[PDB]
């Protein structure tokens, strides 16, 4: 006979996200064949992977650093690290990431010196910890996690940013996200004197790129914000 | 060779969209299509991109690009479906700084006149660079839908073929940069909605030359460098034979 | 895999808000459209993630600001939820449509038609009565409960290997068809209540259209919406 | 005891062509049998492959073609191929395709000469791909794909018109259906001057047909155009 | 296999919009009726997809232009979406039944009686209120729920081994009973809203009576009809 | 020979629908019935027909089809069960041009008067040749129910026993064109509703003689052919033995 079903107290609920299927209505279709097409996306962490440019103010911002000829003990440039930092949100890190809840993974600054070739220096890459007054000092520089890079065969340094945090994952969208204030700061300090030849253009650019590292994950995707249509 | 998506761009199948022979070859395959690019001064603004279709170029003759018999062998056969592999040149000395971003970008209408129809080849000339405004970061100039008397007609504000700048890495490319190289070296395969799609109306790829770091140099030093390129399709497969295009 | 494409755009979201057919609808006639032309505005949903403008395939997306009384208001959809995290240039997937109604106790049903063929306008007089030709057919006109909710699969019909999320040809020749796929939709729907001709009413009942993209692949990647620096 | 049952958004909802059963009202009915009829039609691909008349305006409406004795550079004939053309409402190619929305395959023109026995001349057979303007000069049919039939075994010539087109399928009721106009072209096109012998009459007859190929294919049913009953 | 015969036709489409029963039921008498004959008109739908006049096989289609006062007029079914579609003769096919009401909040109930039997047209009176005889029988009664729908599979019940969708012989003796077939039908259904004859109301409740073919099987290859040219 | 739906035709089981021994055979049965049928000329205008039904010609002798004693047969059984075999031949030489088209139509009323019962003999020769009007390609000839005063009579607009004149060629056919041939073979086997239909009453097949391209001949030369047929039941079955129809 009949099977006694009791239905439950979700009955009749169309539920937006429900892991589950619907009845067909116009089945039997053999679509066309997409065999042809290469570069099929699987995942989008293989986009977040890929090194985009950062934006700057100095709606015209900058992906570069001018590198203005005059030293001194403050950084060159010193942007702090978080996904929702306006110099993020034109990157496919910042883009993608914010369209989601939480991340995991190690933000990867690529540099790229787009300056004379017989330039020659050293600059500094120094990553701090969420402290509560922002690193200015070179001396206050070399204390956090640093990096030298040097103008030589390296016009092009990749530094990872590592992942510290109290939790396994971090909020995507939010100005604190931690302890007192604003999660860390990347700060490219120049450290000798720069020596540009003459008939060689002086304050040259450094151009920013923000990839992920290959650890880098992403989790629960929220609603997007759809202010970029008006 | 930066390849795109595949190890070898070269290999392409027949298409599933036809029932007749394909045209695989014409009279020279293995040459180049070299043409002319407008020069990169100081006064050229960071983002200032300048595209080139692809196959666009081939007709309208964008800098002198002369197809030869490709432009004739195109004009004579309805679906055509190739990949493109391009080569821009530009003599950057160490006298200069600056970076182009030359890359392939897939299905943009960047030669289309925020205001009207398709570009000439006389308003390629005044505007030399073409800046990026509002418009081509909304997307909102490629061309809108006449609606009539009828509806009333809406604030555009968006359209799907825009240019986010600071994203443009993400195709295939490669930073002409001022002390690594003085050529790119881009080779891309077919992509389409079709497995092939039209010859006289498609804009599968579109070479883009952007600057990203502004050209500066001494004053009496070598001074603003010629943008050249080089066009070459890979393994075409024109379908549809028929006469001259009207 | 929170960021896998399958996985990302298979959940429901909302596409157009049409209202419901009382009548044998006129479908509205191909751009442009001069004045006095009688036809039935905004009734039916082009279901597609690109930009549609008075159910049509559109260039560009448009809203009104300050819509004034002359001229006659355009339905406009968009996917906001699918081009910001749309990275990719071309997107083939199967639709799952859900017809939510926006009316207190509204029986309503759903027709559909498929990605090329075209709205069948007209009525036959059963029993002195306008029946429309929209009761029938040999597509799926799904019925809905008073107070139901209309779901169903539609499968990637079109002529197209794949939806082209980007799209620079023209599909027609050239002046001001750049840019326009034609056959980029799963099709169009539109709610009508399955009463005839002589029982149309006064209101103006409303109907919302919800999209899920079931086994979502996507092919080369692309860009993502400029968000403002404001 | 009672099986816990959730039931579903679409509860209730009576869906036309849902791929299912329904419950059996007056079971245990033996038919009589059909084992006598012959020719059962499991497949209405086995009517597309039927050739069947085509129609020529010259509603009274011709399925030859008169063949002038005027021996001129313009063709004797040439329609459009396109299964919404009106040389194809009263085919069974087009009488069946046009009630679905896509097909894929060869359409396959059968000739037959209706004049005298000895008559001697060559025809061309020129079918075109769909170009900005129709091709009219035999110089235009000759680079174009052909087909030289002769008045001599052959008084029946069928013409396989290829299939071409940047889709799997393609629209079955569109004027447009692809880039800028008509789909192509099929053109008979008379090649030398047709001896007919005195005493035999001049100005002979071309019957059409119009089949479809072993390949042709069709998809996604739709409801018909009920307008053959008014 | 979407031409696949058995999956065509397999779908459901409407037939007849019939008036539900509120009393004993005079079935309408055969042709010819001379006026003056009290009977209830158009609430019997014979089920079948030739044509159909006054709940009784018909030879032609026959429709109302202008429908006048004098007169009674009769309720003409057709199936638009079998005849554009059906190129051939004979169709044996188990026929589903849904029977959808066109009025807000009906409980109606479905009759049917086979392929040659009647309807039971008379009342037994129950308790001081006149109960007919269709409410009870051998044959299926179903009953809807408040604001439900009848749907139930019917068997090829007739004593024809298939149904002629055209047919020249003569049923009856010759002179205008010719291409009439007498035993075409999987029976007729009627709608009757379950309260005795004292609770008739005074309003005229149609309801809506849907088919899809279930195991459709067609033989002898035949025409389409005929699309006009204006 | 166009073998109709099977290899072959003759093959026949008796009717299910019958509990007596079938009359399989009658005093002749491996011979043909010529009838005449009438001339085609250049009046004659494209798609008039002319329709000779089975067995509906063996009893009103159509053109003189004597039926022998195979009408005599037939008005003697009740059911009655036989698959056609016709043969249609005409003088078409080398001074015509033109093409028949002689198909075997199943289940079609196109004896009727688009306006009563059934055609006379005397009708059938004022006309000479049927024109396909818009009766015949809406089906608007078919007899209408007597409905009655009671009932409004209803604008019957369309029939399904109609023609469609450009789709008569998915019937068994051969075209007697002017050059290939002079005469076809059409050979059918039973169809039918029931296993076994009616004999005074049934319709399953009708031979039809249909002008696709009009006849065109010069003057003086060979004028006007003759139109003959030849039907020839083959495996009949003959149930419910009675006596001569009345």
């Amino acid at each position: 006979g009949p099977i006694p079903t009791a239905p439950r107290e979700n009955s009749l609920m169309f539920l937006s996200t429900t892991p589950d299927d619907t009845v067909p209505a116009y089945g039997n279709v053999r679509t066309p064949p997409v065999n042809y097409l290469p570069g099929e996306i699987t995942d989008l962490l293989q986009l977040a992977r890929i090194p985009t440019l950062m934006a700057f103010g100095r709606d015209a911002y900058v992906p570069y650093v001018a590198v203005p000829t005059q030293f001194d003990d403050k950084p060159l440039i010193s942007f702090p690290i978080t996904l929702s930092d306006p110099v993020y949100q034109n990157t496919l890190v910042g883009a993608i990431s914010s369209n989601f809840a939480n991340y995991r993974g190690c933000i990867q600054i690529t540099l790229t010196f787009c300056g004379p070739m017989m330039a020659r220096g050293k600059f500094l890459l120094s990553y701090s910890p969420p402290n509560g007054t922002q690193p200015q000092t070179l001396s206050e520089a070399m204390q956090c996690t640093y990096s030298i890079w040097d103008i030589g065969l390296n016009s092009s340094w990749t530094f990872v940013i590592p992942y510290i945090s109290p939790s396994d994952y971090r909020e995507t969208r939010a100005i604190t996200n931690s302890v007192y204030s604003a999660d860390g700061w990347f700060s490219l300090h120049k450290l000798t004197k720069i020596t540009l030849p003459p008939d060689c253009p002086q304050s040259p650019c450094i151009l920013f790129f923000a990839s992920a590292g290959e650890d880098y994950t992403l989790r629960l995707p929220v609603d997007c914000n759809p202010s970029y249509v008006f | 060779v930066l390849c795109a998506y595949v190890e070898d761009p070269t290999k392409s199948d027949p298409p599933s969209s036809s029932t007749d022979q394909p045209t695989t070859t014409f009279t020279a395959i293995d040459r180049w299509y070299t043409g002319r690019l407008n020069s990169w001064t100081k006064a050229v603004k960071t983002f200032s991109f300048q595209a080139v279709p692809l196959p666009g170029a081939f007709l309208s003759r964008q800098g002198g690009l002369n197809g030869g018999a490709f432009t004739a062998t195109l004009h004579r056969h309805f679906l055509m479906k190739c990949g493109w592999q391009v080569q821009v040149q530009c003599n950057l000395t160490q006298f200069h700084q600056g970076a182009l971003l030359v890359a392939m970008v897939p299905e943009t209408t960047l030669d289309v006149k925020p205001d009207g129809k398709a570009k000439s080849l006389q308003e390629l000339n005044e505007e030399q660079w073409v800046e990026m405004s509002d418009d081509y970061r909304t997307g909102k100039n490629m061309p809108f839908q006449s609606l009539g008397t009828y509806y009333r007609p809406p604030n555009w504000t968006w359209g799907p073929n825009f240019i986010n700048p600071y994203q443009v890495t993400v195709f295939p490319h490669q930073i002409l940069n001022a002390r690594t190289s003085t050529s790119v070296d881009i080779n891309v395969p077919y992509i389409g909605e079709t497995p092939t799609q039209s010859s006289e109306t498609q804009n599968s790829w579109t070479l883009l030359v952007m600057v990203l770091v502004p050209l500066d140099y001494k004053e009496g030093a070598t001074t603003d460098p010629e943008i050249t390129f080089s066009v070459r399709p890979t393994s075409p497969y024109f379908n549809g034979l028929r006469n001259r295009y009207t | 895999n929170h960021t896998n494409v399958k996985f990302l755009f298979d959940r429901s979201r909302l596409l157009n808000v049409i209202k419901v057919l009382e009548k044998d609808a006129v479908f509205p006639r191909p751009f442009p459209t001069a004045t006095g032309t009688q036809q039935d505005d905004g009734y039916f949903c082009l279901l597609t993630p690109r930009p549609t403008v008075a159910s049509r395939p559109a260039t560009r997306f448009g809203l009104y600001v300050s819509p004034s009384d002359s001229g006659v208001l355009a339905n406009t959809s968009l996917d906001f939820n699918f081009y910001s995290l749309a990275c990719f240039t071309y997107f083939r997937s199967d639709l799952e449509v859900t017809v939510v109604s926006l009316e207190p106790d509204l029986e309503f049903a759903v027709g559909w038609f498929p990605s090329g063929s075209e709205y069948q306008a007209s009525s036959f007089v059963y029993d002195q009565l306008h029946v429309p030709y929209h009761f029938t057919g040999r597509t799926p006109r799904a019925f809905a409960s008073k107070g139901g909710k209309v779901s169903f699969v539609l499968p990637w019909n079109s002529v197209s290997s794949v939806l082209p999320v980007r799209w620079g040809g023209a599909s027609k020749l050239s002046s001001a068809t750049r840019g326009l796929p034609a056959h980029a939709d799963w099709g169009t729907i539109y709610a009508f209540i399955p009463r005839p001709n002589e029982k149309k009413s006064t209101a103006v009942k409303h109907v919302a259209v919800y999209i899920r993209y079931k086994n979502a692949r996507a092919w080369c990647p692309s860009m993502l919406p400029f968000r403002s620096y404001k």
